[PDB]
């Protein structure tokens, strides 16, 4: 609503669902992942991102930053047990 | 690699994403978008392999839905499980209707 408050309709991602699609299909132990449970995972990925985005600006804003730079986003991984499976990524 | 940025989600909507959670007028520069949409990347593959394992612990060959929403307590995202089960609910609910 204009108007009014913020309403969001759930059941659907921002994300483009064959690009997803695309990379659930690299895992060789998948034999099929079906339409809804990619959704899920989009979503879940929409989430992560928002997560991630959300720990790096707090370590930008405790060195009184108002952007995150790369170096957040990597002390992020280095300290956060919950994002120990970036930990190859990132090289550390 | 070149098989990340192949896989790579577009940059603008996971820039929208990330400014999505941040004050007015932050700013995120390009080495930091560029870890995050190579982490979302992976991210994908971590749940999807946690959540197809659930499927074949079942003995199940379809990674269903409810497999997903089970992964999310193997890889220790647990607090992402009621929006989840929201958006399969109103997924399931446009589906009849579609």
């Amino acid at each position: 609503g204009p108007l009014g408050s913020m309403e969001k309709t759930y059941g659907k991602t921002v994300l483009p669902l064959s690009r997803v699609k695309r990379i659930i299909k690299q895992d060789e132990d998948v034999h099929y992942c079906s339409n809804a449970s990619a959704l899920l995972i989009s979503v879940a990925t929409e989430l992560f991102v928002e997560k991630l985005a959300t720990e790096a600006y707090q370590l930008a804003k405790l060195q009184k930053r108002k952007g995150i730079r790369y170096r957040d986003v990597e002390d992020v991984v280095r300290k956060d047990d919950q994002f120990e499976f970036l930990s190859d990524l990132f090289s550390i | 690699t070149s098989e990340l940025d192949d896989l790579a989600l577009p940059r603008s909507i996971i820039m929208r994403l990330v400014k999505g959670v941040l004050p007015e007028k932050s700013l995120v520069q390009k080495e930091a978008l560029k870890a995050m949409i190579n982490s979302a990347t992976l991210f994908v593959s971590f749940l999807t392999s946690a959540s197809g394992e659930i499927a074949t612990n079942n003995n199940r060959k379809i990674l269903m839905p409810q497999d997903v929403l089970n992964a999310l307590d193997e890889i220790e995202y647990p607090e992402f499980s009621k929006t989840l089960k929201k958006h399969l609910e109103a997924y399931e609910l446009a589906l009849k209707e579609k």
